């Protein structure tokens, strides 16, 4: 249940998909000739909306939804918006992810109704057809998933390190509501390729304590950590919120979905 | 899907048929899939590797776990995958390990069959690097789930002569040998406790040649319990007191007398089996062999046991430079 509890440092999360900066955005140069960098982020802020949203309809846990969006983030980190369809990606991930995570296979009516009825229910603002895909296109995107991502299949997330924080406070009640719920936010960045989990934990755990207005200075100051990657992860949480309120993705995704760089088709 | 990327991709990935010959060199079947014993097409290396085509098509809840937690976990007592081909004309996937002549249900059947006509330091070194590779999964909450004498593999002659490899990382959730009292219980998780006993089983039957809990082939399973109580005898109410807990337990109550097993324990049993009950491998067993899972040993505890400071000491070698008398692994020329 708990399987690789401890091993970040010598894992394949830390040591292949803790990507560099700079890298990263050198790889994203070739899909920022169709779109700005505002319009991918905001791209990449609505295709979480929409792995949670499937997660939520077929009620998977949190870790099963947060594993699927890692695997997402992943791909588009090496690939272009181009070479698959991130309305296939998504469910695909969701896909591969309740197995990993021993949650289920999910069936073959299942999976598809899912996909057809939360983008019909709730992201019809975004897509004016219906869901054209079947299970013989999921089961050949779970090939090419797994083939990029190189096998490496454990994720590692905030939200058990963030417990453990937060039980060392004896804070619990207070706190852990709305840092869980920041956590959650953060994944609507880069944050899950750049930094450890569990410095994005006591980032998420130090915004709610200001937002709170709870001191804990002495109990961040006794932590063995590097504070200017905790102070960097909170600029790039705050820059989130800023963008939050200055994107409607209702009013927007439809027009920077139609931007987004399209598929060469065979001879 | 977008062409330029699809032919690139096709063009670059490496076959398991161009890159492997493996036709006709099929070493075993079983739910797991089909292993060959299989040789590099473009001779780098004359290495011996297994190759594993697992059941079905797709990316299976077994593949899925195997893949996953062998890409993360290294230990010299843990099978290492080397490789995974996708194969997309059929759906097949493949795993590539490195290649183990030998196995513990192997070696334990060829001193079994001489019976009708094992050495001690192998069977102390054995016992050894199960508990130090299942310390290494249990320290990672890895369970192995369906450990047996079937998947402790043991190499052959090569770099890693005589090293013990745990194989087998697909159970994802027929006989019940190996299985502990809890389970035919009715118990609901797995637990280390569950992967302890059975190293127990596989220990006493390292000692005897012969499988413990032994039983003719719903939780709930009278025969296997019998055996276990006619070895072991039945628990006191103050060995197990969790054991009304358990959701068969009113079951056992039912179809069980106390009094059935009065002259069964397992220092009578191995006794008949010439194992001394002084010995420090018979103090040992009994401690992994604890009927209330709660009143298990660990395996760290048990690879700190007195018995492992004992001459002879355990070696890397289990056959300690010896000639390796059992055979190597037959091709399987069945159609099906
Ligand atoms: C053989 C061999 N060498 N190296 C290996 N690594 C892994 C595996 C394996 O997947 N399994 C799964 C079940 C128990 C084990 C196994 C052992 C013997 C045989 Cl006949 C077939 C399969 C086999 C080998």
């Amino acid at each position: 249940d708990k399987a690789m509890a401890g091993n970040f440092w010598q894992s394949s999360h830390y040591l292949q998909w803790i990507l560099d900066k700079q890298d990263l955005l050198k790889e994203r140069q070739k899909d920022l000739k169709f779109l700005s960098e505002e319009e991918y982020w905001k791209l990449q802020i609505f295709f979480t909306n929409v792995i949670q949203a499937l997660g939520e309809h077929l009620k998977l846990r949190q870790q099963v939804i947060a594993t699927a969006t890692v695997y997402f983030k992943r791909f588009y980190a090496r690939y272009s918006l181009k070479s698959i369809d991130p309305v296939l990606m998504a469910p695909t991930c969701v896909f591969l992810a309740s197995k990993v995570e021993e949650f289920g296979v999910v069936s073959n009516t299942r999976l598809i109704a899912a996909a057809t009825s939360v983008l019909k229910t709730r992201f019809s603002y975004a897509f004016p057809k219906e869901f054209p895909y079947r299970m013989n296109h999921i089961l050949e995107c779970e090939f090419y998933l797994l083939e990029l991502m190189d096998c490496c299949l454990i994720v590692y997330h905030p939200y058990r390190p963030l417990l453990q924080y937060v039980q060392d406070m004896g804070q619990e009640d207070m706190l852990l509501p709305l840092a869980w719920r920041i956590v959650n936010d953060t994944y609507r960045t880069d944050l899950c390729l750049l930094y450890p989990p569990f410095m994005i934990a006591l980032a998420c755990l130090h915004v709610a304590c200001v937002v709170q207005q709870k001191d804990a200075r002495q109990w961040f100051a006794e932590l063995s950590v590097d504070m200017e990657k905790i102070l960097e992860i909170i600029r790039v949480i705050l820059k989130l919120y800023e963008q939050w309120k200055n994107f409607d993705e209702r009013k927007e995704m439809a027009t920077i979905l139609s931007k987004m760089p399209k598929p060469k088709p065979p001879p | 899907m977008d062409y330029d990327f699809k032919v690139k991709l096709s063009s670059e990935r490496e076959r398991v048929e161009d890159l492997f010959e493996y036709e006709g060199c099929k070493v075993g079947r079983g739910t797991y899939g089909h292993v060959y014993k299989a040789k590099r097409k473009d001779g780098k290396d004359d290495k011996d590797y297994a190759l594993k085509q697992i059941e079905g098509t797709g990316i299976s809840m077994s593949a899925c776990r195997e893949i996953a937690l062998l890409r993360e976990l290294k230990h010299p007592n843990v099978i290492s995958l080397q490789k995974v081909f996708l194969s997309h004309a059929d759906r097949k996937v493949w795993l590539l390990f490195d290649y183990a002549e030998h196995d513990l249900w192997h070696i334990i059947k060829f001193h079994r069959a001489s019976k009708a006509n094992l050495p001690r330091g192998m069977v102390k070194s054995l016992l050894y690097q199960i508990l130090d590779g299942i310390h290494y999964l249990h320290a990672n909450w890895v369970l192995h789930r369906d450990l047996k004498p079937a998947n402790i593999l043991v190499m052959g002659e090569g770099p890693e002569r005589g090293r013990v490899k745990i194989a087998d990382m697909g159970f994802a959730r027929v006989t019940f040998w190996y299985r502990a009292p809890e389970l035919l219980l009715g118990a609901r998780h797995y637990t280390k406790a569950i992967d302890i006993w059975a190293i127990g089983c596989i220990f006493a039957e390292l000692l005897t040649s012969e499988p413990i809990f032994h039983c003719r082939q719903n939780p709930y399973h009278h025969d296997q319990l019998d055996r276990i109580f006619n070895v072991m005898g039945f628990p006191a109410d103050k060995d197990w007191e969790d054991i009304k807990k358990m959701p068969e337990h009113s079951t056992l109550m039912k179809d069980f007398r106390r009094n059935t097993y009065t002259n069964c324990s397992l220092i009578k049993y191995m006794e008949k089996h010439k194992v001394k009950p002084d010995s420090k491998a018979f103090h040992l067993l009994q401690k992994l062999l604890t009927m209330d899972p709660i009143k298990r040993i660990t395996s760290e505890q048990a690879m700190q046991d007195p018995y492992f400071l004992e001459d002879p000491l355990p070696t890397s070698d289990v056959f300690a430079g010896c000639q390796i008398p059992y055979p190597k692994r037959e091709f399987l020329t069945e159609e099906e």
